[PDB]
């Protein structure tokens, strides 16, 4: 019923997206966010390598670990694209985690990806127009 | 103003390079340039008039000259292409 | 502390989680298995869901009973999976022409009208053929 | 093995009406089974080696008989369609 409800709303975010309309601006900011993980995976195959190999999670692994390895993408500032980057490297430590039989860690690094938006990335996403603003300068959109 | 010399320069000495030639850069005429870009990617596109001699003879040649920068992962140290050159 | 920020990272995870055929929740996987099941029923019954979708064109005058009408048709001779897929594919393509039209207003209409549809006609059949773990285990792509 | 003779049975009576031809079956001497059953379609593809009477003479035909039931639009009934038959 709600369940039922959530589905329907699921499903018609979906159908509206394939023809570049959406159900809300926070489904037209998670669609981009997708597309823009799958370019920079794309585009970025090589350099990304570099940077998942820093990292191999295991359960004794602390946040200041992952802190220090997603400071590299922003030690020359912020800007959208290195945002998409940790996006990205969040997302391929939790498939390794899933790929090792080590799924207690997805959860984990659900919580620092939120750590480090809150620390480091969130006072420059509301200066600089917020996620609407990424939307209209990545988003392919009707 | 310089930042256009130096893409004129390269321009004419990319140009010898690949053809085995001998043009001297003299001065920039006219600069045209447009932007493009991702949130991943910087292109800006350089249509250039330049003189140069052929041989100690003045004469013009068109160039097309991109600097790309990667946002993500790039420094400062831009990229230089030569994409077309003639007279 | 964003909620905003933390719905982004859930969202993003579940989507990079998915393209390696791993799952989120049970909910995600529903999710994903009713998408990929509308894509593909889109594309096979391009021509048959064609003279489906001309029956309805909603405007801010049209009643629950007619779209009930139509839906009706596609259940005259029972409900299984095919139909409920159907069902969603209808429903995605009246809220695709609604704003094509300019009329967005009409997508909240048409996501209370296939919710009141799915709880009063389609429901009773899901949960006595095993819910949507089912519609799953049968039809999705996972690992 | 039964249900394959009716289809074989099917094939000869489906190449007679529409050919005006007059083979009489005998017997199945193989058959093969490809499917596809889904939410949309249930699809059985019947490839049939069958062994019939052409003025007398027993001969040897290949028939493909395909089984459809659209499970969206259709009805409760089958539709069996005879694509290929040669000797």
């Amino acid at each position: 019923s709600q369940s039922n409800r959530e589905l329907v709303v699921d499903f018609l975010s979906y159908k509206l997206s394939q023809k570049g309309y959406s159900w809300s601006q926070m489904a037209a900011v998670k669609q981009a966010l997708r597309e823009a993980g799958d370019e920079f995976e794309l585009r970025y195959r090589r350099a990304f390598s570099d940077l998942t190999s820093q990292l191999h999670i295991t359960p004794g692994t602390a946040y200041q670990s992952f802190e220090q390895v997603v400071n590299e993408l922003f030690r020359d500032g912020v800007n959208w694209g290195r945002i998409v980057a940790f996006f990205s490297f969040g997302g391929a430590l939790c498939v390794e985690s899933v790929d090792k039989e080590m799924q207690v860690l997805v959860s984990r690094i659900a919580a620092w990806m939120a750590t480090y938006l809150n620390d480091h990335l969130e006072p420059w996403i509301q200066e600089n127009g917020g996620w609407d603003t990424f939307v209209e300068l990545y988003g392919n959109n009707a | 103003s310089l930042e256009i010399e130096e893409l004129a320069r390269f321009a004419v000495d990319e140009h010898n390079k690949k053809e085995n030639a001998l043009l001297e850069f003299v001065r920039v005429v006219k600069a045209k340039e447009q932007e493009r870009n991702s949130i991943f990617e910087e292109f800006t596109m350089y249509y250039l008039t330049l003189e140069a001699k052929d041989g100690g003879k003045k004469k013009l040649y068109e160039a097309k000259v991109w600097v790309k920068r990667d946002l993500v992962f790039g420094g400062p140290e831009n990229f230089k292409e030569l994409q077309e050159f003639k007279p």
